[PDB]
């Protein structure tokens, strides 16, 4: 039997996946970013850098 | 192959706990993939040993 | 191309404690 020329249709479906790294910082290290650990002073420049 | 892999990049996202006084960031970026080529597209041959 | 004004918002929300204890 002469074979009809065949179709078909195929659908897919994606996987979904996830990263993450973490970080922490340091509980004195936090005043000194901010400021509220800063003082007016000539060290405390050097430590916040 | 030379595109055997559709794959999708989310927007990165960051969110932390205040665990101890100082911050613990964590970032996490969702990404998700599907194979894109009907047949096999990839195939190993375990040479060594 | 991702890093800290959203991350700038997330530090430093810091200098912020009294939203004072006062009516």
């Amino acid at each position: 039997p002469a074979d009809q020329p065949v179709h078909n249709y195929m659908i897919k479906r994606l996987d979904r996946r996830s990263l993450n790294a973490a970080f922490s910082i340091a509980v004195e290290a936090l005043g000194l970013i901010s400021g509220e650990n800063l003082d007016g002073t000539h060290i405390s420049s050097a430590m916040r850098l | 192959e030379k595109a055997s892999e559709s794959y999708f990049m989310g927007q990165m996202q960051v969110a932390r706990t205040e665990s101890g006084g100082g911050l613990h960031l964590q970032l996490t970026q969702p990404r998700a993939n599907v194979d894109l080529g009907v047949g096999f597209t990839a195939a190993y041959a375990a040479a060594a040993l | 191309m991702s890093v800290q004004i959203g991350n700038g918002l997330l530090m430093v929300v810091a200098p912020g404690t009294l939203t004072v204890g006062s009516a």
